[PDB]
RNA sequence: GCGAAAGACUAAUCGAACCAUCUAGUAGCUGGUUCCCUCCGAAGUUUCCCUCAGGAUAGCUGGCGCUCUCGCACACGCAGUUUUAUCCGGUAAAGCGAAUGAUUAGAGGUCUUGGGGCCGAAACGAUCUCAACCUAUUCUCAAACUUUAAAUGGGUAAGAAGCCCGGCUCGCUGGCGUGAGCCGGGCGUGGAAUGGAGUGCCUAGUGGGCCACUUUUGGUAAGCAGAACUGGCGCUGCGGGAUG
RNA sequence: ACAAAGCAUCGCGAAGGCCCGCGGCGGGUGUUGACGCGAUGUGAUUUCUGCCCAGUGCUCUGAAUGUCAAAGUGAAGAAAUUCAAUGAAGCGCGGGUAAACGGCGGGAGUAACUAUGACUCUCUUAAGGUAGCCAAAUGCCUCGUCAUCUAAUUAGUGACGCG
RNA sequence: ACAGUGCCAGGUGGGGAGUUUGACUGGGGCGGUACACCUGUCAAACGGUAACGCAGGUGUCCUAAGGCGAGCUCAGGGAGGACAGAAACCUCCCGUGGAGCAGAAGGGCAAAAGCUCGCUUGAUCUUGAUUUUCAGUACGAAUACAGACCGUGAAAGCGGGGCCUCACGAUCCUUCUGACCUUUUGGGUUUUAAGCAGGAGGUGUCAGAAAAGUUACCACAGGGAUAACUGGCUUGUGGCGGCCAAGCGUUCAUAGCGACGUCGCUUUUUGAUCCUUCGAUGUCGGCUCUUCCUAUCAUUGUGAAGCAGAAUUCACCAAGCGUUG
RNA sequence: GUCUACGGCCAUACCACCCUGAACGCGCCCGAUCUCGUCUGAUCUCGGAAGCUAAGCAGGGUCGGGCCUGGUUAGUACUUGGAUGGGAGACCGCCUGGGAAUACCGGGUGCUGUAGGCUU
RNA sequence: GUUUCCGUAGUGUAGUGGUUAUCACGUUCGCCUAACACGCGAAAGGUCCCCGGUUCGAAACCGGGCGGAAACACCA
């Protein structure tokens, strides 16, 4: 009652016909796998963003003023 | 049917090469990885601790983790068809900067050089690559020889 | 294998590491008004022959010994168990086997 | 005995060697591949006569063992005791298998028929590739054709193919023939028995001080 | 039940009757399975199995679909492709005067030492001889060797998720910075060739396969046994290969 | 082949042996009584019935300090309880029994041809195959060896016998 | 006052019942374990790959045989040095690694991972992520991080057993531990019991059946997926035949022979194999009767001989008619 | 040029031997009051500074071993695809591409990183 | 062929866990005996089959072998 004991054979035909798909890879990525404590941190660090946006806003308005005026300047 | 052990066939892999058994020399942990940054895998004896595994002896993949001595490291694995993009963590001893990326990065910089120069000109210029082109018609000269004469020489049996 | 007896380790209540006292352990008598053997013993009654499984068919011939460790300071005493990997032959405090010497 | 050459005269199977791996190997029938003067000097016995093989075959350790002594039977006859050296190059060394011959007595019963096939060791032989040399022999330069012969005897012993070829080296050396007398006479080439040293413009001055000197 | 005993006989019935019912008993096992046409269209491959005549799940298939692109002078993507970079790789070959392992031969050496001689009481005394070692050599080899070391092969990469400016946050890290995260602005075809891309359910059959080139393990060899790789047949005719 | 007659064991004095039945104060032997009933073994006649109770059985006014339930009695407790001592028959020990099942063995030297060996070493075991018998319906090696019967015999008979 | 019957308990009970009595497996039965793992190889240079392919190991042991930390240098050889000799003891020199590193190998290792000592418990408690076996499920084993509490070290670090690859195991069951934990229910208190979360008992057929035989008195489903004939292939063995040629043959190779070797056929020997047949092709011999082959024992015609005759072997055409009681 | 301190890549650096050291250091050296360590101040620690380049080291040398390149062997061995090529078979031939290794010949012999000297 | 079992003094045979080797017999020497037996006192004798490995060390523990033994080789 003897028999084959693997092969390997039409097979590239299969786990090939429907394709090998190199595996459709997005932007933003899990962070899920990184050390607790760099995510322990960036999250204090994303948390605390919003604290700070005065600034940012009126930097941002400067910046844009400054480039109105640097591309006016140009004109 | 053979034995699944994960260090099989790899008497002769991992095998340091020749004279270098030994103190693994510093530099290769003195150089910064991180994340993004790609990276081919190449297991070494001396150190064990924090091996790959030779299904992956050899591939390249991106860094996604920076531990105290390790690099978490994302590769591509083939098995019975479906790749898995799968993360691995391997001691920076096992692990080098592929030079891979760096033709592009010099072909990068050199393209936006040349493309913000040459636009004060309105000139276009050649940007991408492009294949081996076909030779040229060029000429050859002898000056003052005919060619040589080959004969193909008679067969006599050495031994 | 051996071990010594007294082990200095980590002591779940008091959150530091403390002076354990190692002993071996043994089971318990087996306790009959426990559900499992109420259940087997009244399953296994009237007229109906045997019920529930019994090996006879042992293939390993040792267990791996468990430390009864407990804190030596008094208010803790609170006991914790500690597996240990598998010898045929294993001893509390007997001896430290020298080296150097001389093998009479 | 042994089956007939035939069923061990192709190369099949990965060379054996005699080693930890294989053992209980029956000793090599053949023994000297080398006989004649062999107290020679490169400088009195200059023919280096050749036996090649044409074929990628196996040669029998006992085939070899005939192969030579047919050659010192004719060559004595021919030179006499004294005026040649015959080598043997291959000394058989890849070990052959035999399964255990399927004993059986009278009508028989059972002999589980392939468990086990991997058989024992039954032998040894040498593999040859084409044009490498099995046996060779120097004379002097008078006696060419009492070489030409002895090897021709020694093909019959002997399966497959395999051409009789002249040499131009000094004998037994690799240095080519038209040229000892001058290289010796001047010592690129010093004198070592049978071979010789080739000697360069290489080690400490010394070494040299000691010739030309 | 009955047997002077032979598993004899119990009404053509006996290793233990006949009749009815439970009764559609159960069956991984034989056999069969009923109208047309159109389209796509296998597997005998994966791991667990009281598993080897069967199941379990890997596959491959169909159907059902959906998200979009745009061939509507105005496309991104994907890929049994190929280049250019770049790693990875230990097979063929080779070598073995590079390690290990075998092994021939001579020159050489009281190396050592020997054990026999022969000439010596005996004497590295003479001369032989053979052991072993080793100094230059040479013959020939290794699947469980390797200094070298191909061909064929396997990863990546060849940009908009990309460069390049500005600025903020942090409990991590540090003499300061890093590092990471964010906001804000500045900047386009980035080797060839091909073709519209994406992703979600149900799910049958199948899970005995066989053959060829080349590679290759058993075997001596087979139309023998077992792998690789590819190609077939199964599953599918036809010209040829007289036949198959 | 069975039976058979003959030989042999074995239980049984009826609140019994053996036995039936589902059950009764049920039934067969049994309208019986050991010269009977039941249970076996071998197989007329003649001659004989060798050793072994080391195993397993069987069995025996045999100890049962071996253990051992129920109940029974001891105790703590608040109770389920829990923990004590004691303890049948069979079980553990000791005898008997083989016309119960059965079993019944290897090694050197040593004699005046050679060989062989009356003799004398070991060792083991529960005894260790005795009288016979044997190439038998038991013998692998096997056309055992010798005799006879045949012109010729793996056939037959007669001997031999580490069987 | 037991006999006796009622009913529990323990023994004894193929007298009787039901049941079981692995798989792998050149058929099977008896041989092994290829039933879980681990080295070297096959294995065709990313990974993977079989057979009862090879060549081997495992079911281990360690209070340290780990963690640090320190300290030194290993096998072997030479030269020296009382007794002391191929080996005790010492000292110099050489000593890439020939030692050593609990074990199979395999990989790894030197002011180390080799050796010696001091200090100890990182073999400790705790979430998560990943690798490996992959379905990419478990178990086992590993890798990286993080949180406690600690050893060591001037310190950097290093250390969650044992330089890396094996060295162990579900459900249900049992036990021990843990928390002023939850339930124990119409309330409450104590026992008791059930949870919850960790550890142990264990399935050796290693994802985990509580299990002896025999059937020639046998049965049914099946089976050419499994044997015993026939047939194919194969040809080891058998038989037959060549070549080379050392010899024998008084001498002389080859009249006749012919070693050590070597090249073939043949299917009248046995093996392998398992292609056909298991809705079964009658299974050994004997008789009779045909026909064919030649692998010529006779006879016809021939060539050989070491052929004088006589007698005899070697060979050719040759299968014409012979091969008996 | 050169050295020291710390270094990178780890022999073009190693090894074997031969030659020369101006200054500063680098060394050799001298001793055990303390620290510390030993059987021994033999090594380590420490306190020094009476000598000399004796060696290291440094600097140089060798038709020197070795290592590192080149060549050669060699378009050889081997190989991707290829054919209704040859060959009884082993094997061999060609077509399309790829293409090693030894012996044998050559050349070379460590480059520099920061901090600090000296030759003012 | 496959599965077992042995091998130790001149011989038959003990023995241990890894430090150590026995018994009986045999034999050599005395004594007793007129002389042999018997009896009594003294004595010497193997690489623990050949090997490689482990180990402080092996007769004894692995692996290989060599010699002597036993046991299976069932359906046709
Ligand atoms: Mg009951
Ligand atoms: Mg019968
Ligand atoms: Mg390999
Ligand atoms: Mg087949
Ligand atoms: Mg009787
Ligand atoms: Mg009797
Ligand atoms: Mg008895
Ligand atoms: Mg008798
Ligand atoms: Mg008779
Ligand atoms: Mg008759
Ligand atoms: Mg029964
Ligand atoms: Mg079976
Ligand atoms: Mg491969
Ligand atoms: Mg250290
Ligand atoms: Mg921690
Ligand atoms: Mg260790
Ligand atoms: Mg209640
Ligand atoms: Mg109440
Ligand atoms: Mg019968
Ligand atoms: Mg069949
Ligand atoms: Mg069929
Ligand atoms: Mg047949
Ligand atoms: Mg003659
Ligand atoms: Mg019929
Ligand atoms: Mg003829
Ligand atoms: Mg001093
Ligand atoms: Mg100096
Ligand atoms: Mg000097
Ligand atoms: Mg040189
Ligand atoms: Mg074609
Ligand atoms: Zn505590």
């Amino acid at each position: 009652a003897k028999s084959k004991n693997h092969t390997t054979h039409n097979q590239s035909r299969k786990w090939h016909r429907n394709g090998i798909k190199k595996p459709r890879s997005q932007r933003y990525e899990s962070l899920k796998g990184v050390d607790p404590k760099f995510l322990r941190n960036m999250r204090f660090a994303k948390k605390h963003n919003k604290k700070g946006l005065k600034k940012m806003q009126a930097n941002n308005a400067k910046a844009m003023s400054a480039r109105a005026e640097a591309i006016k300047a140009l004109v | 049917t053979n034995t699944k052990g994960k260090r099989r066939g790899t008497r002769y892999m991992f095998s340091r090469p020749f004279r270098k058994h030994g103190v693994v020399p510093l530099a290769t942990y003195m150089r910064i990885y991180k994340k993004g940054d790609i990276v081919d895998i190449k297991g070494m004896g001396t150190v064990q601790k924090g091996m790959p595994h030779k299904c992956y002896h050899g591939k390249t993949g991106r860094v996604y983790n920076v531990t105290q001595h390790a690099v978490g490291i994302v590769v591509n694995k083939q098995v019975k068809g479906k790749i898995l993009a799968k993360r691995i963590n391997v001691r920076i001893e096992h692990i080098k900067h592929s030079k891979s990326r760096d033709s592009f990065l010099k072909r990068v910089k050199e393209n936006d050089q040349k493309k913000k120069e040459a636009k004060e000109k309105g000139t276009w210029v050649q940007l991408k690559r492009q294949p081996a082109p076909p030779r040229e018609a060029h000429f050859v000269r002898t000056n003052g020889k005919e060619p040589e004469l080959l004969e193909p020489i008679p067969y006599e049996f050495m031994a | 294998v051996n071990v010594p007896k007294t082990r200095r380790t980590f002591c779940k209540k008091c959150g530091k590491h403390q002076p354990h006292k190692v002993t071996q352990y043994k089971k318990g008598k087996d306790s009959l008004y426990a559900q499992g053997k109420r259940r087997y013993d009244r399953k296994q009654s009237g007229y109906g022959g045997q019920t529930k499984p019994i090996f006879r068919k042992k293939a390993k011939t040792t267990k791996k010994i468990v430390l009864r460790l407990e804190c030596v300071e008094p208010n803790c005493r609170s006991k914790r168990m500690l597996a240990i990997k598998r010898c045929k032959h294993f001893e509390l405090g007997g001896d430290k086997k020298r080296k150097g010497q001389v093998i009479q | 005995g042994r089956r007939p050459a035939r069923c061990y005269r192709y190369c099949k199977n990965k060379p054996y060697p005699k080693s930890r791996f294989c053992r209980g190997v029956p000793d090599a029938k053949i023994r000297i591949f080398d006989l004649g003067r062999k107290k020679a000097k490169v400088d009195e016995f200059p023919l280096g006569g050749h036996m090649v093989s044409d074929e990628y075959e196996q040669l029998s350790s006992e085939a070899l063992e005939a192969a030579r002594i047919c050659a010192n039977k004719y060559m004595v006859k021919s030179c006499g005791r004294d005026g040649f050296h015959m080598r043997v190059r291959l000394h058989p060394f890849h070990v052959i298998r035999i399964n255990k011959m399927l004993s059986c007595a009278g009508a028989d019963r059972l002999q589980t028929g392939m468990r086990g096939a991997f058989g024992k060791p039954q032998g040894t032989v040498a593999r040859v590739h084409i044009g490498q040399v099995i046996m060779s022999i120097r004379t002097k330069l008078q006696n060419e054709e009492h070489v030409i012969e002895a090897l021709r005897r020694a093909k019959f012993k002997f399966p497959g193919r395999q051409k009789i070829h002249i040499s131009k080296k000094w004998g037994f050396t690799k240095f080519n023939a038209d040229e000892f007398e001058n290289m010796v006479a001047k010592k690129c080439l010093i004198p070592d028995g049978c071979g010789v040293k080739y000697v360069p413009n290489h080690g400490p001055l010394d070494k040299w001080r000691v010739l030309h000197s």
